[PDB]
RNA sequence: AGGUUAAAACUCAAAUGAAUUGACGGGGGCCCGCACAAGCGGUGGAGCAUGUGGUUUAAUUCGAUGCAACGCGAAGAACCUUACCUGGUCUUGACAUCCACGGAAGUUUUCAGAGAUGAGAAUGUGCCUUCGGGAACCGUGAGACAGGUGCUGCAUGGCUGUCGUCAGCUCGUGUUGUGAAAUGUUGGGUUAAGUCCCGCAACGAGCGCAACCCUUAUCCUUUGUUGCCAGCGGUCCGGCCGGGAACUCAAAGGAGACUGCCAGUGAUAAACUGGAGGAAGGUGGGGAUGACGUCAAGUCAUCAUGGCCCUUACGACCAGGGCUACACACGUGCUACAAUGGCGCAUACAAAGAGAAGCGACCUCGCGAGAGCAAGCGGACCUCAUAAAGUGCGUCGUAGUCCGGAUUGGAGUCUGCAACUCGACUCCAUGAAGUCGGAAUCGCUAGUAAUCGUGGAUCAGAAUGCCACGGUGAAUACGUUCCCGGGCCUU
């Protein structure tokens, strides 16, 4: 994964919003692309909309979370299984 | 082929023993270009065949070879419907080569540890004519004994 | 290729020399082990800032006649197609066909 | 089956090239996009001049351009007005100082780039494509090509199904690399659609 | 496959529907409504042809007398499925249709508009003229501008057979050296869109042409 | 049994005879090709890589489909690419020309926005200059126009596959035939070859064949550093140094192979067979080179182009997603199934190639991938860069193993704005199928196959693919009965 020297990778705009809303208190759920952007600590307790390239998914960070992607939790295709 | 242009290729002798045909032998127990290797498993063979045998190693070769050789082959034609194996003198050069590739085949099928193992334990058994290279040899004879008429 | 595509590229290349200054510095901030972690991280958001097109990774080699995204070759600045009708012309010094 | 190109076989036997110039790898690309724009630059403003061969030269640091042509008169001009006119845009497409060139074509009817140009012109406007196959094929064996083939390929007379078309009078030895084959091609952008020429014109071995 | 219906065969079901529908609200002997239940279903089946079995549902749905206005609206939408929209000219061939007038101007047409357009009609105030594009029988794209009236009066409308808002519409003959022309036309709709709505029959619309 | 005499309605625009050019035959003759035979190694089974079909999906972009589609276009899809989807946006416009009008261009920053972009601020304000000005380039407003990887490869050009590097395909004139046509081009020998000779109502010619071209095998001449070290001198033992131009090698110019010589055979022929010499022998080896044509074969998505269609959208801009989906079928590969091997340690012998937004040594640090520092080298100089198989020694002992390395968990490195979908690589751990593959099927005649490594293009990164380079190095060809294809003649 990312270098450890380099540190962990966040959007500038995605860490913004999450200050504010943390700032502000229990806020609607906050709409970001930024499926690359990892999940910090500061996060959890937040719902982030991840968009999956159709529609933002819901995602409440929990503990667990932190330390991966955004775009874990959201799933970009669909998949009812073949001739189900 | 058609043209029928075909000439014989040199070959060196193995530097032990001084032999063409053992060098023929390595070249058939050879694999994947490996001379070296082979040339090592066929000397070590010959070395512990000699010792059982009492004999030189290019006797003790010859030896299993004579009883591997065969005089005559079956080479099928059709004829109408059906296909007849027609029994054909085999060439000496031919003979020797037969012998050969069939006495490296048997001893690969043997169960020894060792390919150097398993080529001499063939070897002594050609030589008393109780290995499965001489089976093929009496095989091949009788599938042209069967089919002499023809 | 299409007119917008050549046009993109063009883009690329300008904000590619525009910025190569800067990004480099800020590269250069976030790779010293000595520099401070507020400097480093504030490095990493200010990249972020500086626009994508900025990076010359995003700049794709095209034939310079046709604008062909694929069959570069990086001596000619031409694409398979071009190059050998160059070739034949001998448009293209030295160049012939090779037999060995 | 398909066929090699003729000029490219024969490239460094009896064939030269028509841009002779050294450049690294660095510069090796730019060099060659900056002769595409000069030749194609030349091409279009001596249109009618009847140009032939643009050779372009890289001497040190300045770029000679030589531009052989059937009327040079034309591409001179008077008082060599129009060949200044093209050396400067010519230095400002290179990028670099200029020089220009213009090198007369004798025999116009023995050279296979004039030639193509010529048959295409007269398909342009509307002249029946055999005449003017047979009148070139005549013309360069009047002139006194070993052997000449004109071919042109496309909708030939407006018809709906395109056909190829060959003319071929004396020696052609496409094979033979020694034999001096000039080959060419010219497209002729009609009504119909693009029927395009080719021309061969064999001048001897060596 | 799903049948395909002309427009104004569509206008006709929509209006046999209503009516259809009107009798469970006022007529009360069950009789008479049973009579005109198999009148309108045989109606319906006839426009279709043949009956899939949405139309079958639908009919189904149709048939009750618990039919209500929204089922209504769902049963028509289906219905509108099945019909084959006006096929619009390219703009060069519009032009060839109206070589007479040079660089004419076509407005924009509602997908649904065209769906349900018989006859496409459009009005230029600067023109004083509608300029209608039909199919005809032959099926060939006619074309042709006529004066329309800036008055507009309440009366029956000549190509659908309805009262409406309506304008004279006067077509006028190629003028001769002489530069006498005949000029023949009836009042009609000024909205071509709410005409093409309301006229059921495709035949009328014709009339009208062959009046001109 | 039937025979004989013998209609019509209706229907079709032909039916028919002879001969001609092809094609075709489970017709004939004669040759030939990894065609068979003779061999060697595979594929089809396993896991994995990759393409395709199908299915799925918001979308899984488009094209290629018997041989001659399927590691194909793509010499390299995280973003970009991108052509697709979703959402957010723009309409003379992302990209041109023209005109009017206002601003040098630009440079540095702020806020909002996923960004596109919008609202701002600050700083420049040049260049030419008949102090009329231009044109530099930003704008803004028209409207002619722009734009389209949109459609038709069955409208096309160009380019390509294919039969097939097969030996064919033709024309002029003459002659024959009422004519389509024939002759030449057939015949006797011969060749790899419509190659050649001889004969001959043909006589000639052209395109093909061959040769001319590149490379490899031998030698000579010139040149001698960055390459070489035979004879010397000296040594730090290293061509290392002073030296030598011998040798290797570099790369320019030459020589050499011609059936030339010799013997036999053959039609006092072409030619063939053997032999000598020679580095090389009869095309010495490899390559380039692909006739007239065939397949309305492939490509309108390289490009160009007739026509058609869209033009506040089928154009253009941005973010995220997709092209990587997964009940499944197939093509092509990679790695295995071990002992002719695995592993450990020690130790030999290459070629070819690339490099400045590059190759990067040494040294230091890390288990390692790497990191830091920092030479040299635009290169016979420096760097990539380690050849591997091999060999010696030790160990394992026929086990699903000290075989195999899939999968997965944890921990990292590097490139890149950014590696979630969806990179490569490393470390620790984990340790699947697989024990040699049904019917069937493929490649290969020698430095070949097999096996072993090395480099390059593309490229930020991303090879089991592709292209290229050396190491080691076989088996077998009796032969033409058979199978298949091809050429010529005849029917
Ligand atoms: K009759
Ligand atoms: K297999
Ligand atoms: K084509
Ligand atoms: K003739
Ligand atoms: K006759
Ligand atoms: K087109
Ligand atoms: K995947
Ligand atoms: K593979
Ligand atoms: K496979
Ligand atoms: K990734
Ligand atoms: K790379
Ligand atoms: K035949
Ligand atoms: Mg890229
Ligand atoms: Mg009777
Ligand atoms: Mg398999
Ligand atoms: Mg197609
Ligand atoms: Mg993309
Ligand atoms: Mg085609
Ligand atoms: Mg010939
Ligand atoms: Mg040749
Ligand atoms: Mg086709
Ligand atoms: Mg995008
Ligand atoms: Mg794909
Ligand atoms: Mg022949």
């Amino acid at each position: 994964p990312r270098s450890l020297k380099k540190g962990p990778f966040i959007d500038l705009h995605l860490l913004k919003k999450v200050e504010k809303a943390v700032e502000s208190g229990d806020k609607k759920p906050l709409r970001t692309w930024s499926r690359r952007s990892t999940i910090f600590p500061n996060m959890i307790g937040l719902t982030i909309a991840v968009h999956n390239g159709r529609q933002h998914v819901p995602v409440f960070v929990t503990d667990e979370m932190v330390g991966h992607k955004l775009g874990e939790f959201a799933p970009t295709r669909t998949y009812r299984g073949h001739a189900a | 082929p058609r043209r029928r242009v075909i000439g014989q290729r040199k070959i060196l002798p193995d530097p032990k023993f001084g032999s063409e045909l053992l060098a023929k032998f390595v070249n058939i127990l050879m694999v994947d270009g490996k001379k070296s290797t082979a040339e090592s498993i066929v000397y070590s063979a010959l070395e512990t065949l000699a010792q059982r045998s009492g004999k030189s190693e290019l006797e003790a070769f010859e030896v299993a070879l004579e009883n591997v050789r065969p005089t005559v082959e079956v080479k099928s034609r059709r004829v109408g419907g059906s296909t007849y194996q027609v029994p054909v003198e085999v060439r000496p050069v031919r003979r020797n080569a037969l012998a050969m590739r069939w006495i490296v085949e048997a001893a690969r099928k043997r169960g020894d540890k060792s390919m150097a193992l398993r080529l001499a334990n063939e070897l002594s058994d050609a030589a008393e004519n109780k290995g499965t290279a001489v089976k093929k040899r009496e095989d091949v004879h009788r599938m042209a004994e069967a089919n002499k008429a023809f | 290729a299409k007119q917008s595509m050549k046009a993109r590229e063009v883009k690329r290349v300008a904000l590619a020399d525009k910025y190569f200054a800067k990004r480099a510095e800020l590269k250069a901030i976030i790779s010293d082990v000595n520099a401070s972690d507020e400097d480093r991280w504030n490095a990493v958001l200010k990249l972020q800032t500086l626009p994508r097109d900025s990076s010359p990774s995003r700049q794709r080699n095209r034939c310079r006649q046709t604008g062909r995204p694929h069959g570069f070759l990086r001596k000619f600045g031409l694409s398979r197609i071009k190059v050998r009708e160059a070739a034949m012309r001998g448009e293209i010094p030295g160049l012939k066909k090779a037999s060995w | 089956g398909q066929k090699v190109h003729p000029n490219g076989i024969r490239l460094g036997i009896v064939k030269p090239w028509n841009s002779t110039w050294f450049a690294n790898t660095k510069e090796f690309a730019d060099n060659l996009d900056s002769d595409f724009k000069v030749r194609q630059y030349l091409t279009k403003e001596l249109a009618k001049a009847s140009v032939s061969r643009i050779v372009i030269e890289r001497p040190a640091k300045s770029i000679r351009v030589t531009i052989h042509t059937a009327r040079p008169g034309i591409v001179i001009g008077k008082k060599g007005e129009d060949v200044e006119k093209l050396r400067k845009v010519v230095a400002d497409i290179a990028g670099v100082p200029a020089q220009i060139n213009i090198a007369e074509v004798r025999k116009p009817e023995l050279d296979a780039k004039l030639v193509a140009d010529s048959i295409t012109s007269q398909l342009e406007r509307r002249v029946m494509f055999r005449r003017a196959m047979k009148r070139a094929v005549q013309n360069a064996m009047r002139l006194g090509a070993k052997g000449i083939k004109v071919e042109v390929s496309g909708r030939l007379g407006g018809a709906e199904i395109a056909r190829t078309e060959w003319y071929r009078e004396g020696r052609v030895p496409l094979h033979t690399l020694r034999a001096d084959i000039d080959y060419n091609t010219s497209e002729a952008h009609t009504t119909y659609g693009v029927i395009g020429v080719k021309v061969w014109i064999f001048k001897g071995e060596i | 496959m799903k049948t395909m219906i002309y427009p104004h065969q569509y206008n006709y079901i929509r209006s046999v529907i209503l009516r259809l529908k009107n009798v469970y609200k006022t007529v009360n002997d069950k009789e008479t409504v049973k009579v005109i239940q198999s009148e309108t279903y045989n109606d319906i089946n006839e426009i279709f042809g043949h009956i899939d079995d949405d139309i079958e549902e639908s009919l189904k749905v149709l048939m009750n007398i618990r039919l209500s206005n929204k089922e209504i609206e769902a049963i028509l939408n289906k219905f509108l499925e099945y019909v084959v929209p006006f096929e619009l000219p390219s703009p060069q061939k519009l032009q060839k249709v109206f070589k007479k007038v040079k660089k004419i101007k076509i407005p924009q047409f509602e997908e649904y508009d065209l769906k349900v357009s018989s006859f496409v009609g459009w009005n230029e105030l600067a023109s004083n003229r509608k300029y209608i594009i039909y199919y005809d029988e032959k099926k060939q794209l006619k074309g042709l501008y006529g004066e329309i009236s800036n008055q507009v009066v309440k009366g029956f409308c000549t190509i659908c057979n309805k009262e409406s808002n309506v304008s004279l519409f006067m077509k006028k003959s190629k003028t001769n050296s002489d530069g006498q022309y005949v000029k023949k036309g009836d009042y009609i709709c000024r909205d071509s869109i709410h005409c093409n709505k309301q006229l059921t029959d495709i035949n009328q619309f014709y009339n009208f042409i062959d009046k001109l």
